């Protein structure tokens, strides 16, 4: 009943694109692909913080469990969720 | 923005251990693996190894047989350990980043953002030593010059005429002989008609060794 | 071990060209492929990683593409900032290797090479030593090979090159090459020569001296 | 539903986010009654980009083909 080949946890299905991108080239991605990133809420309190940890979060920072974040230049890994 | 420094000996004697250290602030030092890539002077560019803050090392298979790389993770620092210098190790050191932070699953990144400015490591027994300048006698446009060779360490200052000569020079970049001292060759081409009249001096200067040399050229006979 | 090549060794473009370095591997890397520039003195400095992805900050007339065994980087025109040397760099099974490196040099006429040659002086003949310079003066392109011929025999081994950059007025390169040997060896020949092969020649120069 | 993890025809992997040696990661997966994936059975599926350069089953990493791995410290999956 559901081809997500990712992480599914409440109807959303989260699909890990490992390559590094900035914020910006990661949110239009997911944009393109009719997805967001995820919401840092949405999974700090799941078990899907083990995944999702360090990549993009819909907030524009790094989803962490958790100095001086300069976190405009760097490129990290995220994952779409979408329907 | 994440900053690196390096330190070290920045001249070993052959067979003695190199040892250099890395300095890292601006960002997370237990989230990215750290390489030391060395490249030999006017030569290409090789990888040596990288280390991670849980102490897992890769090393190039070419030098496993004499690189360390260690970390000090409450220091934010790791160093390098080459064993067995030779003369072939004579390279610039930078210490970098792995610009992809490691997450311990997936894909590997594979890139090295930011670099080190570099610590320059010489291979020679060589003590410091003053140079010695031979003249390149000049034989239509003639050519003659300074030979200032057998020399350590750099650099050497080479003017001509107290700097009063300065078009159609060429001070060649100092070459490391296989003796462990710099030979270098410093030009200039004049016009056949002022080699009767324009006396032509060459003055070396070398600082490290305190030694001012005004050696005349003189044309053959 | 993959090995990676970058042709050519020397690009040759004015001002405001486009440029486009080339770099093809053993086998297949898929797209863990990086590309950096180098100035002279400086350390090197990514520009694209992923084979396709800019750097921060990197201007967007740099791009990269390719996957697998064959990747170009392209600059679409040509800065005076971007005469440098670009290095290729992959990674695989376990273990990272760069490319020779492509330098880019400002295009000129092919000129000549002025080949001089310098007997040992005296001063350093006493000293037990003998070093012959041979003298390439104000050539181009870069590309230049110099042989040492002691009684029409091929040296190898006792000779050091040492390359000027790229002329600020005339864009143009010099070369020294410096064959040192001993008093007795050199005192057991006495044709000496220098021979320079260049695209700007028509035929190989030697320059002789008898000792 | 119950699957905290990746599902691929059956079989759920559960990531462990601890660094550890080969045999505590293999120790850890037998104490919840599980195995280390097998190279084979993810290398040609899309669970490669998650349990690449974790351990395997065969005692190395498993990573997209390839060809001392005694004193290293990675995560793991337990199925």
């Amino acid at each position: 009943k559901e081809s997500c080949n990712g992480l599914y946890y409440q109807g959303s299905c989260y699909i890990l694109h490992s390559d590094y991108k900035s914020f910006e080239d990661a949110k239009a991605n997911c944009a393109a692909e009719s997805s967001t990133l995820p919401n840092k809420s949405d999974v700090l309190t799941t078990w899907l913080i083990d995944y999702v940890e360090d990549t993009w979060g819909s907030d524009g920072n790094p989803i962490t469990k958790t100095q001086d974040s300069d976190v405009s230049q760097e490129v990290r890994k995220y994952f779409c969720t979408g329907s | 923005q994440v900053q690196l420094q390096q330190w070290g000996a920045g001249l070993l004697k052959p067979s003695e251990t190199l040892s250099l250290t890395c300095a890292v602030s601006g960002a997370s030092f237990s989230g990215y693996y750290w390489t030391w890539i060395r490249q030999p002077p006017g030569k290409g560019l090789e990888w040596i190894g990288e280390i991670h803050h849980t102490g897992n090392t890769n090393y190039n298979p070419s030098l496993k047989s004499r690189v360390s790389i260690s970390v000090d993770t409450s220091k934010n620092q790791f160093s390098l350990k080459l064993t067995s210098v030779t003369a072939a190790d004579t390279a610039v050191y930078y210490c970098a980043r792995v610009g992809g932070y490691y997450y311990g699953w997936g894909k590997k990144p594979h890139w090295f953002d930011p670099w080190g400015q570099g610590t320059l490591v010489t291979v020679s027994s060589a003590s410091t030593k003053g140079p010695s300048v031979f003249p390149l006698a000049p034989s239509g446009t003639a050519a003659l010059g300074c030979l200032v060779k057998d020399y350590f360490p750099e650099p050497v200052t080479v003017s001509w005429n107290s700097g009063a000569l300065t078009s159609g020079v060429h001070t060649f970049p100092a070459v490391l002989q296989s003796s462990g001292l710099y030979s270098l060759s410093s030009v200039v081409t004049v016009p056949s008609s002022s080699l009767g009249t324009q006396t032509y001096i060459c003055n070396v200067n070398h600082k490290p060794s305190n030694t001012k040399v005004d050696k005349k050229v003189e044309p053959k006979s | 071990e993959i090995v990676l090549t970058q042709s050519p060794a020397t690009l040759s473009l004015s001002p405001g060209e486009r440029a486009t370095l080339s770099c093809r591997a053993s086998q297949s890397v898929s797209s863990d492929l990086a590309w950096y520039q180098q100035r002279p003195g400086q350390a090197p400095r990514l520009l694209i990683y992923d084979a396709s992805n800019r750097a921060t900050g990197i201007p967007a007339r740099f791009s990269g593409s390719g996957s697998g065994t064959d990747f170009t980087l392209t600059i679409s025109s040509l800065e005076p900032e971007d005469f440098a040397v670009y290095y290729c760099q992959q990674r695989s099974n376990w273990g990272f290797t760069f490319g020779p490196g492509t330098k880019v040099d400002i295009k000129r006429t092919v000129a000549a090479p002025s080949v001089f040659i310098f007997p040992p002086s005296d001063e350093q003949l006493k000293s037990g030593t003998a070093s012959v310079v041979c003298l390439l003066n104000n050539f181009y392109p870069r590309e230049a090979k110099v042989q040492w011929k002691v009684d029409n025999a091929l040296q190898s081994g006792n000779s050091q090159e040492s390359v000027t950059e790229q002329d600020s007025k005339d864009s143009t390169y010099s070369l020294s090459s410096t064959l040192t040997l001993s008093k007795a060896d050199y005192e057991k020949h006495k044709v000496y020569a220098c021979e320079v092969t260049h695209q700007g020649l028509s035929s190989p120069v030697t320059k002789s001296f008898n000792r």
